[PDB]
């Protein structure tokens, strides 16, 4: 409707994309703490046990 | 002299009537822009009331 001009939309869109990047960083850090196998194969024993 | 002053004040009041009508048009455009910016929640119900006044 061109009641709030394009620059005040562009900086808000930049803030939205920076918040998406911060949530994607936090989603990576919460994708860790459940450590995934990098590759598939036969696994050895746990060096540290449940509690270390 | 009286008919000259009466004709000139008639022209002046018609000219400023046209200008007041144009300001009413611009105020109405400000009001429906603020009403568009009020429904989705950018502007509260205070700027809308100022534009309405």
């Amino acid at each position: 409707d061109q009641a709030v001009s394009k620059q005040q939309y562009a900086d808000a869109n930049a803030a939205y994309l920076q918040s998406k990047a911060a949530v994607e960083q936090a989603r990576i850090n919460l994708r860790y703490t459940k450590v995934l196998s990098p590759i598939s194969g036969r696994i050895g024993r746990s060096a540290v046990t449940e509690g270390a | 002299a009286s008919v000259a002053t009466a004709y000139l004040t008639l022209k002046a009041d018609q000219a400023q009537l046209q200008l007041t009508k144009d300001t009413l048009g611009t105020y109405q455009k400000s009001f429906d822009l603020t009403q568009r910016s009020y429904d989705v929640g950018v502007a509260s119900a205070l700027d809308l009331r100022q534009a309405q006044t």
